[PDB]
């Protein structure tokens, strides 16, 4: 139709916005006549008319005829009732509620959903602020693609300056900035959540269960884009230092640890990045005083993980003395400093709190039975999500990962005699008493990494282009001397880093000798605990063996030389070593993974491949 | 839509009546 | 205020919103969710521009930019007393809110009202550009003047 109500103006404004973003340029004409007529509508994010005592008053005393805009209807003692009760549960004014009931009558809805016309009232507010929010984040998702036309990516670019962020364009040109707005946008939701649970936990302690879900999904859902809005428009450079303070001391304020804490993560940070790293307001003068003002906090683990991004993001300055005027300061001092607060970060549990992040954003329903078990046996002290249905969205995810690579990169680029110092002490804090479990610091930081570089082989692939840089250093000096811990965190990188098969070939051609990991004391081991249990074994050996038989698995599944030469392999042997292995008394989790093993090798094969198994198998089986 | 029509006018420098 | 929106005497309410837009509480007039003030707006919308300007903003806060700049339009098109530089205000919002998408309605019809309002606009500043320098020229003398304002500041002229 033409004549569309709000509702159905946002909702049909979305669907063209996905089709733009799925390369289909169908709607350009009729994308632009949208913007135009919901102006007022992208100028205020979320705002609700404080309930007035005029329209209280006025409403229920001649509950006749009631006229809205230029069209007019008639109240009758039913549908009066249901604009005091919309009004009441959302706090609403009278006028602005009743147009939500009407358009409800109009459409006609109550028979597609049959509910209490009050209780629609509801819905169809909430689908207001959904569609008018998530469609900010398309406007300024596809004006940031790199895959489409540099006109019409420019096009949405200048919009979103005037229509969301009330910037007028160049050509042109009391009010108030975006960001104290939208703060006291996603505090409104807060607020009504807060007396949302108070309210229905008091009559709860019906038929309005899965209204008051879907309210709720679609609160969370609101508060992700408008975090997603803030982070957007932090990353245009549009911010100053008393909106990082108070980010700040909402953070030093925060009570209980739930999604909103992981929505905002991000926002701190990019906050970071464009101030505390070398890349944006590059005023190193005002990078000093932010540093003493971060180094009251009701959870040490937000600080100790602040502190540390902070560090690490700050520590590039001091590399060259040409970039940058480094005169009259001294560099050990600070250097100490930085090093003990990393320390005491360390200690206060940051990177277990970043893994427990890390590991609760991925919750997935489902997992593959093949990785059961995996990197999900050290010592997680956070409290863990209620387990309530509020599942992530991609982008998230997207930009959770790239900061956390950025965040890897400048770690191992600034700080590798932190790494070091740390790696020493655990290795003789372990030696000292082996009875006691150290610290899993360098695992933690490894799984992190793990779970940063996943399913991305374009940064994957800086690991093996590149064999000087700073990253193959790491990676090469991570492969020496170690205990089973390190050894498992470093396979499980290897796997998790061979999402295609060039990457496979490379890490296979690295794992081989051209000291570090060779596969000739993998097998030598492997000869070594089948002879022991042939003829007890200990957690750390089964785990051993379970993370190298997972990573000869994907090796097999993703590359082919691996799967050709292991395969027919005279001084390897892998087929009898894991088939009397099987044989022996172990656990059904070994077992598995040596099927999968045999699964993944025989993925591909030919007629001898499959007349040699037939062959091992009648022979080991009569 | 414009036409000049200069022959019928009223005087802009003299008052009306 | 409880017995005031608690009556169901309808003249009484149509008598409170003349009220209200009389004391120019704009505050507890637009925060009524009622289409009752709608209709009773649509009716006397082109008989006064107050009452005009009420209906436009109920129509925005709505995303219902283009009957806003239809309402706008045939008012500074309209031969009520308004001036000149009333129906520039006019024609610009119009321009403006038939600019935007407006649900329901063609793009072809959006972009006709468009430029209409864009061309009668044009006049109407060619218009306001004229007396003004015509009231302050020194060598024009006083009886004229009072006849050029009485012509030009009111319905916009044809070129």
């Amino acid at each position: 139709m033409t004549d569309l109500r709000k509702l159905e103006a946002l909702q049909a404004l979305h669907a063209e916005l996905v089709a733009v973003r799925q390369h289909r340029f169908e709607g350009l004409q009729v994308l632009e006549t949208l913007l135009e007529e919901q102006t007022d509508a992208f100028k205020a994010l979320i705002a609700k008319p404080a309930r007035d005592t005029k329209d209280r008053e006025a409403l229920g005393k001649e509950p006749k005829k009631l006229k809205i805009g230029e069209e007019e209807y008639s109240l009758n003692e039913d549908f009066v009732n249901d604009c005091l009760k919309l009004a009441d549960e959302l706090d609403l004014n009278e006028k602005e509620s009743a147009r939500i009931l009407i358009d409800c009558d109009a459409e006609g809805d109550v028979e597609t959903q049959s509910r209490p016309l009050w209780e629609c009232g509801v819905i169809r507010f909430h689908q207001e602020r959904k569609y008018l929010l998530d469609c900010m984040r398309l406007i300024l998702e596809i004006a940031a693609d790199e895959d489409i036309d540099a006109g019409l990516q420019e096009s949405f670019g200048v919009a979103a300056e005037d229509k969301i962020f009330g910037i007028p364009p160049p050509w042109e040109r009391q009010v108030k900035k975006f960001i104290p707005r939208c703060m006291e946008a996603m505090k409104g939701v807060r607020s009504m959540l807060q007396c949302m649970a108070d309210k229905a936990n008091a009559r709860n302690m019906l038929d309005n269960q899965e209204t008051l879900d879907f309210s709720r999904l679609s609160l969370v859902e609101q508060h992700e884009c408008l975090a997603s809005i803030l982070h957007a428009a932090v990353q245009r450079h549009h911010a100053t230092i008393a909106d990082f303070q108070d980010f700040i001391k909402i953070l030093r304020k925060w009570d209980k640890y739930d999604h909103f804490l992981i929505h905002l993560i991000p926002v701190l940070a990019a906050y970071i990045t464009e101030f505390g790293s070398p890349e944006g307001m590059g005023d190193l003068q005002q990078a000093r005083r932010l540093n003493d003002f971060i180094c009251s906090w009701a959870l040490p683990v937000l600080g100790a993980a602040v502190r540390a991004w902070w560090i690490a993001e700050h520590n590039g300055f001091y590399l060259d003395d040409t970039v940058q005027d480094l005169r009259g300061i001294n560099l050990d001092e600070e250097d100490e400093q930085r090093t003990k607060q990393f320390l005491d970060a360390l200690k206060e549990g940051a990177f277990d709190f970043i893994l427990s992040v890390a590991a609760d954003c991925k919750a997935q329903e489902w997992q593959d039975p093949s990785q059961l078990g995996a990197r999900q046996w050290l010592q997680r002290k956070i409290p863990s999500l209620p387990s309530e249905p509020f599942p992530f969205s991609h982008f998230l995810q997207h930009s959770l990962m790239v900061h956390l690579e950025g965040f890897v990169d400048a770690t191992i680029s600034n700080l590798p005699d932190v790494l070091r110092k740390l790696r020493t002490e655990e290795d003789e804090q372990r030696q000292l008493r082996p009875n006691h479990e150290q610290d899993m610091d360098l695992e933690r930081f490894l799984i992190i990494i793990s779970y940063a570089y996943e399913g991305r082989p374009d940064a994957a692939m800086s690991f093996w282009e590149d064999p000087d840089s700073n990253l193959a250093g790491f990676l090469q000096w991570a492969s020496r001397r170690a205990s089973t811990p390190l050894v498992s965190a470093f396979c499980e990188m290897l796997r998790c880093l061979a999402d295609n098969e060039e990457c496979a070939t490379a890490a296979h051609n690295f794992l081989l000798d051209e000291q570090s990991l060779t596969w000739s004391q993998i097998f030598k081991e492997l000869e070594y605990f089948t002879t022991k249990v042939c003829s007890e074994i200990e957690p750390e050996s089964a785990l051993m063996l379970e993370c190298y038989l997972r990573l000869i698995a994907k090796l097999a599944t993703e590359s082919e030389i691996a799967r050709k030469r292991l395969i027919m392999d005279e001084d390897f042997n892998l087929v009898d070593t894991i088939l009397k292995l099987s044989v022996g008394v172990i656990p059904h989790r070994l077992r598995a993974c040596i099927f999968y093993v045999l699964k993944a090798l025989m993925i591909r094969k030919t007629h001898e491949e499959l007349d040699a198994m037939w062959r091992w198998v009648e022979a080991w089986m009569t | 839509k414009l036409v000049i029509n200069k022959d019928m006018r009223t005087d802009l420098f003299s008052p009306p009546n | 205020y409880n017995v005031v929106n608690d009556s169901s005497d309808e003249v009484f309410h149509f008598d409170m919103y003349e009220w209200y837009i009389e004391k120019g509480w704009t505050d507890r007039i637009l925060s009524i969710d009622s289409p009752h003030v709608i209709t009773y707006l649509q009716r006397l919308a082109e008989t006064d521009f107050r009452h005009a300007e009420l209906l436009c903003r109920f129509y925005t806060t709505r995303s219902r930019f283009f009957e806003a700049a239809q309402v706008q339009t045939n008012l500074a098109k309209s031969d009520l007393n308004i001036s000149l530089k009333d129906r520039i205000i006019l024609l610009s919002r119009a321009k403006g809110n038939a600019s935007v998408n407006t649900i329901g309605i063609s793009r072809q019809q959006q972009q006709q009202l468009n430029h209409e309002a864009s061309e009668l606009l044009e006049i109407a500043h060619i218009q306001d550009d004229l007396l003004e320098r015509l009231v302050a020229d020194p060598r024009i003398p006083e009886e004229r003047k009072a006849e050029i304002e009485e012509f030009l500041d009111g319905p916009i002229r044809t070129l």
